[PDB]
């Protein structure tokens, strides 16, 4: 009933500076459904983000996929802000190209 | 889709095995078949539930059902038909019409009638008089074999009823009868110009 | 080739925030292909797969009407379970259900599934035999008692063995170019030094279907391994990798082994500088 | 196609 | 008591409002209404689920319905026509196994005018003295004439017990003259019993005839009395001659 969300920040394709890609934040295994997920661009909010469909795994734990268009650069650092009833303060997971 | 019962009416006698024919056409695979009996009261009683994954032959009591998916027919068989089994039998089909609803689709309806097995036929035409201080007269044709068919009055002022139907719960007495009457002149002898036969009592 | 079908229903309650919300998604193998939401002002069954868009309008009006009655069905289910535990009306609760038929290589079903849940806990389930049920608590027996006399499991045995198998089969033919054609992953090995004595060897597998994959690290003697597992890519393919901290200097000794359906033979990879 | 008719709890 | 439906028989004029009611079983949650013509099978009107219509088939919007939380249902039908005269059946289920438990039904009849409705004239007839010698049986003939409309239930009561053995009735009544569309009807039934049971002067026989006509609500403006729903019977006692 009480479950902590697992976060994965990655890209749809290998990150190459200058080329277009998709930035994915894959939250999985969290209860209940209510969750706040934001994508951060060096500290600012990214507008017009899209989320996947609400489904659950065989252990009755939910998983979502928040994605957006992103062109990786060397000096731009992105992260995923996830808030949930399980943990008190908002959680940040920075993006790693590897 | 549709359900079809080709048999319109059936005339059988007691202890005789009568089968009922019910065929269906249905492309979608999952469905629930049914059989209902409707006595003259008007209601339908629940007899059977058949499904798509069920067997081919299934018999329970005097009722014997034959569900096969190749012929797409659910032909019903009544063994040793009794007087109580005389009613209208419907076969329905629970398919998907539209969405979120398994609707029923009933066929035309098969009229089953069980006439008494008159082992000793003794046809006779008696006359009855009003009990309660009146003189209106009634004529009665009774105790004839089940193979006799009469229904034509062939006269306006003269009234003639056809063969009756026994009560379903009628265990003890089982006989065929027909009643004619009139309030004009000119009478019991001329009452039956319909299939009047050799072994008739005329008092 | 191979087939599987699943349906994921989800019903949560929002006291004061409106009526309960119902969410339904459909799956063939690991490819989602149906999507439904109750909160959309235009609530209609949306598709997520190219091969199903071929279906006519009667198919989509059917799937929409079914879910438009299931939202009222589970709303009463939320009120019923609220009464079994006499829970407060101001508490949020959720009901989850999964079902579907599993086809075999010969062409017929192997295992039909049906199971429900409440607040993340197992509530009720249909047995291996489709006829019976298995209750988890005292309240599950209340609902079980009703379905024992209403022949609810009778409906499922006729559906799982009937329309589900007939349509799970139709989906295999309409999308055999993607549902019956597996794609092996794009595999490579990376490396990043952490210290003078330690080093990280990460083995990548990209763009594979279905989701089942095995990634292990091994030294010629035996096998060890950090394994974040099977995230999706968003293109109906999944991505996965396994890493291991290796002593810098003895790096070449570690090998990566991949076991996947789309691969003709199991692979063995080594970080080649 | 999903299950046509659903029981309640 | 799971299956009820009120009322049983009803007569209305062309262009009125009727409201048929039905009670569901203790374990059921759906109500399905049907309409059966004299020759056809029960045709499916709408089905209701938890006070929201589930689905309807091949019927105009005037056929309406409503479901109450205590599993009570209605069938509000507007703008009646002469072809809306049929048997209206009520079904019930619980969204599980698709089995429909039908109710007793409701015989509805729509007429253009109510100036032709008449109760029957019942009269029994003692058996023939020559029949006692021939078959050793006694046949009692009952006759109800000059009544409109069609549906009438004819029961035989012997010694205060509704007997079913030895009873037979005509399948449908008889039009007195087939030339007229509004012709009155006539039905007849028979009761056969042993002669010794009839020759007993302490045994009585009664022919009950239940007639379904007008109700209290409907207004009457003719000189004769209102032909309301009434039971007209005829009795006869034993005789030995
Ligand atoms: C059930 O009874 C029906 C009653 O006619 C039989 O109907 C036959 O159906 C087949 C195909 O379904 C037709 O080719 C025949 O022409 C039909 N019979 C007639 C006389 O037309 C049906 O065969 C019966 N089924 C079984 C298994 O006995
Ligand atoms: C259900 O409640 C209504 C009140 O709205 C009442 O008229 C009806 O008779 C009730 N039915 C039963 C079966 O109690
Ligand atoms: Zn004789
Ligand atoms: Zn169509
Ligand atoms: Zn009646």
């Amino acid at each position: 009933i009480q479950r902590t969300p697992k976060i994965q920040v990655y890209s749809r394709h290998p990150a190459e500076n200058g080329k277009s890609n998709f930035l994915n934040c894959y939250v999985s295994g969290f209860h209940p459904s209510d969750i706040e997920v934001d994508l951060l661009k060096n500290g600012e909010r990214i507008e017009k983000v899209e989320h996947s469909d609400l489904s659950f795994s065989k252990d009755w734990s939910f998983y979502l996929l928040y994605y957006t268009e992103f062109t990786p650069t060397e000096k731009d650092e992105y992260a995923c802000r996830v808030n949930h009833v399980t943990l008190s303060q908002p959680k940040i997971v920075k993006w790693d190209r590897d | 889709q549709k359900v079809t019962q080709a048999q319109t009416e059936i005339s059988v006698v007691e202890k005789e095995d009568v089968t009922l024919d019910c065929v269906y056409e249905t492309r979608d695979t999952t469905y629930y078949l049914f059989w209902y009996k409707q006595p003259p009261s008007g209601e339908l009683v629940f007899l059977i539930r058949r499904n798509s994954f069920d067997e081919q032959n299934e018999i329970s009591g005097r009722y014997s059902w034959n569900f096969q998916k190749s012929t797409s027919s659910f032909n019903f068989t009544i063994t040793a038909s009794q007087v109580v089994d005389s009613a209208v039998y419907f076969c329905a089909l629970s398919h998907n019409s539209g969405g979120s609803n398994y609707k029923l689709t009933f066929g035309k309806g098969t009229l089953l009638t069980v006439n008494p097995n008159i082992q000793n036929p003794d046809p006779a035409v008696y006359q009855l008089r009003d009990s309660k201080s009146s003189d209106k007269s009634v004529c009665l044709f009774t105790d004839f074999d089940s193979q006799t068919n009469v229904s034509q009055s062939k006269d306006s002022d003269v009234y003639i009823t056809d063969k009756t139907v026994l009560d379903m719960r009628s265990m003890d007495f089982k006989s065929n009868s027909a009643v004619a009457w009139s309030n004009k002149s000119d009478a019991c002898a001329n009452a039956f110009n319909n299939s009047i036969i050799e072994d008739t009592f005329f008092p | 080739g191979s087939h599987s079908m699943r349906y994921f229903y989800t019903a949560m309650s929002r006291p004061g925030r409106g009526e309960p919300r119902f969410i339904a998604v459909g799956y063939v193998d690991d490819t989602q292909f149906v999507r439904f939401d109750s909160d959309a002002a235009s609530p209609r069954t949306e598709p997520r797969a190219p091969w199903i868009e071929q279906e006519g309008p009667e198919y989509w009006d059917r799937n929409t009407q079914i879910f438009k009655t299931n939202t009222q069905t589970y709303r009463e289910s939320l009120r019923n379970l609220r009464g079994y535990y006499n829970q407060s009306e101001a508490g949020s609760h959720i009901i989850q259900r999964m079902y579907g038929c599993d086809l075999g290589p010969d062409g017929r079903l192997l295992r039909g599934h049906d199971q429900s849940a409440y607040d993340g806990k197992d509530y009720i389930a249909l047995n291996e035999d489709l006829s019976s049920w298995t209750a988890a608590d005292t309240a599950a027996q209340i609902t079980q008692r009703k379905w024992e006399a209403a022949r609810v499991a009778e409906q499922l045995r006729a559906y799982l063995e009937g329309l589900c198998v007939e349509w799970l089969r139709r989906y295999l033919e309409n999308g055999k170019e993607t549902l019956q054609r597996a794609d092996p992953p794009k595999t490579h090995v990376t490396h990043h030094p952490v210290s003078d004595h330690e080093a990280t060897l990460r083995c990548w597998a990209l763009g594979f279907y279905p989701a089942e994959i095995t990634l292990t690290w091994q030294r010629d003697g035996e096998d060890q391994t950090e394994l974040v597992e099977t995230r999706p890519a968003g293109d109906r393919t999944f991505q996965k990798w396994a890493a291991v901290v290796v002593p810098s200097g003895e790096e070449q000794r570690y090998t990566c082994h991949v076991q996947h359906e789309g691969l003709p033979k199991p692979l063995t990879l080594r970080w080649e500088p | 196609i999903p299950l046509t008719e659903e029981a309640e709890l | 008591a799971g299956v009820t439906q009120s009322p049983t028989h009803l007569i209305k004029t062309r262009g009125q409002q009727v409201t048929l009611r039905c009670s569901s079983q203790s374990g059921h949650n759906t109500v399905s209404w049907y309409q059966q013509a004299l020759g056809q099978g029960p045709q499916f009107i709408f089905q209701y689920y938890r006070e929201e219509e589930n689905g309807r088939g091949n019927f105009p919007p005037r056929f309406s319905g409503l479901q109450f939380p205590n599993y009570s249902s209605e069938l509000n039908v507007n703008a009646l026509e002469l072809d809306d005269s049929a048997l209206y059946l009520c079904a019930s289920s619980f969204r599980g196994g698709k089995t429909q438990y039908f109710g007793p039904g409701t015989r509805l009849l729509v007429l253009e005018d109510l100036k032709n409705v008449f109760p029957p004239e019942v009269a029994v007839f003692e058996p023939s003295e020559a029949e006692i010698s021939h078959t050793q049986k006694a046949t009692l003939v009952c006759l109800a004439t000059g009544f409109y409309p069609d549906h009438v239930e004819l029961s035989w009561w012997v010694n205060g017990k509704e007997v079913h053995s030895g009873v037979c009735t005509d399948p449908q009544p008889l039009k007195e003259q087939p030339a007229l569309n509004d012709s009155r009807y006539a039905l007849s039934s028979r009761l056969r019993v042993s002669a010794t049971f009839w020759q007993n002067p302490r045994n009585h026989f009664r022919c009950q005839v239940q007639f379904y006509g007008l109700s209290e609500n409907d207004e009457w403006t003719q000189d004769r009395a209102k032909p309301v729903t009434q039971i007209v019977s005829a009795e006869a006692w034993g005789r030995a001659d």
